[PDB]
């Protein structure tokens, strides 16, 4: 049985979006030559289809972001005081000093994700503006954050209704399965072992470089993919020039077709197959962006008893950040610290009648017994009022024999021995 | 419409094209006291 | 397109077997608010799926406490939470406003009422000692009359 | 309302993952031939892609 307990933050980190691009039909393969697009007007209807992919991957992009930060119609406001009964949450509130209304956190995670190449792609190689501006996802997150400590987990189903925070950790804590009682007495303790553990967050953030790897893998990869297409387009593909130019101006009218012809066909098919692997991104990013909007639903806005999925341990609350293409959960959970050892049995029956605990487990130190709960040591006088009998004790295998204290005997006898003092005097006269 | 950037368009009122800044949504605010439950 | 469709149709079989074949209680999964129950029906290349939910309408703000201490000892709610309309108090459900007296048999009593923050004072209604007293009343009574000749 | 009870066993089988594999360009497409490589070498970079 565990005599002790800890709280842990955890952290996790989900991609949400990749960057948009758009490519141009004519100017990559053709560019500013009159009779390569001429010749390229015969080949039909390819670019229409890949315009069409790259419109439809954009737009699928913005649905992301919008479906996973959106999901509270009313934007709520923490109170100026900042007093949550011995909580500190100055490290995830947004700060007014800054211009821009970021935390700490969001902060570091906005310099540790670092961003004339773009200048040189003049070869009809755009990259769009996404819908959401960083101040609206950071607005939105500011209003989860203060819809989750001054309302609990009912904003999420109806109207707004407040309720201390002292309070809502206790029910936390009933819902564990662990009774309310334990932090009343240790409130003081827990704040302390809050307090600090969000401190620590702030370091391991900046501690090592390959925390933020997830995040940089999605523009390392865009970045790589758009230098290899522009960088494909110096290989002469079999022809006799890399330039398309000189091939004009050197030959007639009638062998040069066929170089270009070449030419064309090499660049149409690396093209096609950049747009291939950007399909397979996009929806890997989809697959990514689901996954993150279902943590976002379960964990913050409620309690999470899926083992292992908001965090190691048992869950008690979630806090998100935003960070570029992605977001970040700080996982608040309840771990058991040192145990002791114990002698433990599954019955006790006293008068011919077995006695079972409505919640909890029997116990021995050694000589006496007692009942307590499973998660804390907590040891009281066995009593009726903890325990249910049912049957006779001739069946279960393994039960002991040790008298059971009936809280009915002090409730009544306190009564019944005056009233026979109270016989024994009125004997007398 | 969206536009981009956080800037949105319509068709409205004598009648013509608008370009404007999205609202998140209406605000509202919390009374949160020590010694209050809803 | 068809791997698409495939997870799209795993997601729907989820919910098919979770939130129709028994009640769920993943917030925000088979419909906004509380979830009661949910009934299916078809549609070309589709379901659809009717959730019925539950909401909490108006509602009414009073004072609690976290604790009440009355004789010496502090006592803490089995099932609900501690409310008062400003003279005296009552322990009521959280869904739902249904305000009762206060008794032992809704309280369970830890420790002393000096280690707890925010306590009040107030007597509780003890009611298991109402009950003895719809006999200890009869008892002094007959008492009264054994001793008056 | 039932008045017994019977404990079953069901078994489920998941795939986790699949079998790794390697491909080298020169020797699939030009076989043991130097002219054919040499003239391969001015087609770009699908090879470091693939
Ligand atoms: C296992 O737990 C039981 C329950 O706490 C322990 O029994 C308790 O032992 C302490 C230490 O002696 C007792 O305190 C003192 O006992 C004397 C006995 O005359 C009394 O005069 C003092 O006023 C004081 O209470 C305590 O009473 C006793 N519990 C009961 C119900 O009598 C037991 O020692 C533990 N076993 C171990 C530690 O190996
Ligand atoms: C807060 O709630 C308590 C509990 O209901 C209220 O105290 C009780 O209020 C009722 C309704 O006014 C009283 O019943 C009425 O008493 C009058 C007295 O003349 C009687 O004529 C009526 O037939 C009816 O029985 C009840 O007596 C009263 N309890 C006590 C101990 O006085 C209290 O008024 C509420 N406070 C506020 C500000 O609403
Ligand atoms: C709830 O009831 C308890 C007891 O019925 C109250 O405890 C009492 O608190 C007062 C001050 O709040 C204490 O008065 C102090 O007495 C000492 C002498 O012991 C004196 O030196 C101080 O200057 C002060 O006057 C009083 O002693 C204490 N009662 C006992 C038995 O110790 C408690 O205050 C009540 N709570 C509320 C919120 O009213
Ligand atoms: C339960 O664990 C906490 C955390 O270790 C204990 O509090 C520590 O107590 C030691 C003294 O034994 C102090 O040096 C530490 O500073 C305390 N930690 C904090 C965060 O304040 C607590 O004493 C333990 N409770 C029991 C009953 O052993
Ligand atoms: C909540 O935590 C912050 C961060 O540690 C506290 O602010 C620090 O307070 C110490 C106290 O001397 C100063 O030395 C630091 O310079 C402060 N840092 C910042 C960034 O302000 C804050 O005081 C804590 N809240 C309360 C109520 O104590
Ligand atoms: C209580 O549980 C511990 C946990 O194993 C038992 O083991 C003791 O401590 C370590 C850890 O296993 C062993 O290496 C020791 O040899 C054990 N102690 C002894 C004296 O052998 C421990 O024995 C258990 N004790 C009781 C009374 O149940
Ligand atoms: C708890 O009580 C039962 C019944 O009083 C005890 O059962 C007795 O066991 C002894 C041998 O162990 C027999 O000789 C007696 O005849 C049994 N009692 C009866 C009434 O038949 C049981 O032993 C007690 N528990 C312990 C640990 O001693
Ligand atoms: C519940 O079902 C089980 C299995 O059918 C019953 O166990 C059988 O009971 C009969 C009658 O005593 C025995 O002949 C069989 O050998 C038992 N089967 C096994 C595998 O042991 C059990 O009796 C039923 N319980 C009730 C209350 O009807
Ligand atoms: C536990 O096991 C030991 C040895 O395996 C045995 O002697 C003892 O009787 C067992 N206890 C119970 C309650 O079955
Ligand atoms: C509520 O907070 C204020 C300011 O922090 C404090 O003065 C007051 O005592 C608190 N309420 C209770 C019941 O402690």
């Amino acid at each position: 049985i565990p005599t002790n307990f800890t709280i842990s933050v955890t952290t996790e980190i989900l991609p949400v979006s990749m960057t948009k691009t758009s490519v141009d039909c004519t100017m990559y393969i053709c560019g500013d030559s009159t009779e390569c697009s001429n010749l390229l007007l015969q080949y039909g209807s390819f670019c229409t289809q890949l315009n069409r992919a790259l419109t439809g991957i954009a737009v699928e992009q913005d649905k992301n972001t919008q479906e996973v930060f959106a999901q509270v119609k009313q934007i709520y406001k923490t109170p100026p005081i900042k007093y949550f009964g011995g909580f500190n949450f100055s490290q995830i509130l947004p700060d007014p000093s800054k211009p821009s209304k970021r935390s700490f956190i969001e902060d570091l995670l906005f310099n540790k994700v670092t961003l004339l190449i773009c200048a040189q792609k003049f070869k009809g190689l755009t990259v769009l503006p996404p819908l959401l501006t960083d101040e609206m996802i950071a607005q939105y997150t500011s209003a989860l954050l203060a819809g989750t400590i001054t309302s609990g987990w009912t904003f999420g189903a109806g109207a707004a209704l407040q309720i201390p925070f002292a309070m809502q950790m206790a029910y936390r804590f009933n819902g564990i399965g662990v009774t309310q009682n334990v932090l009343y007495e240790n409130q003081k303790l827990i704040a302390n072992q809050f307090n600090s553990a969000i401190g620590k967050i702030q370091d391991s953030l900046s501690s090592t470089a390959s925390a933020l790897g997830k995040l940089q893998d999605v523009v390392n990869h865009n970045a790589q993919a758009l230098n290899t297409l522009v960088k494909q387009l110096s290989s002469k593909f079999g022809a006799i020039s890399s330039v398309l130019n000189d091939i004009f101006s050197r030959l007639d009218k009638v062998e040069a077709e066929v170089q270009i012809d070449r030419l064309i066909t090499g660049r149409l098919q690396s093209l096609q197959t950049y747009v291939t692997q950007q399909l397979i991104r996009a929806a890997e990013i989809r697959a990514s962006a689901n996954l993150a909007a279902t943590k976002m639903s379960e964990c913050v806005l409620g309690q999470s008893k899926r083992v292992d999925f908001c965090g190691k341990g048992y869950h008690l609350m979630s806090f998100p950040q935003s960070a570029p293409h992605g977001v970040v959960f700080l996982h608040v959970t309840y771990v058991p610290a040192q145990e002791k050892n114990f002698t433990t049995a599954p019955a006790i029956c006293h008068d011919g009648k077995a006695h079972f605990p409505r919640e909890g487990v029997f116990v021995s130190n050694g000589t006496h017994w007692f009942v307590t709960q499973r998660n804390f040591y907590e040891p009281q006088i066995i009593t009726t009022d903890n325990t249910f009998v049912s049957g006779n004790c001739d069946v279960v295998i393994g039960i002991v024999n040790n008298t059971v204290y009936d809280p009915l005997q002090p409730e009544l006898d306190s009564f019944k021995e005056e009233l026979d003092k109270y016989f024994k005097n009125h004997t007398s006269p | 419409i969206p536009i981009g950037a956080g800037i949105c368009a319509s068709y409205q009122t004598s009648q013509s094209i608008i370009a404007y800044t999205m609202s998140l949504g209406a605000e509202n605010s919390v009374a949160y006291s020590n010694n209050s439950i809803a």
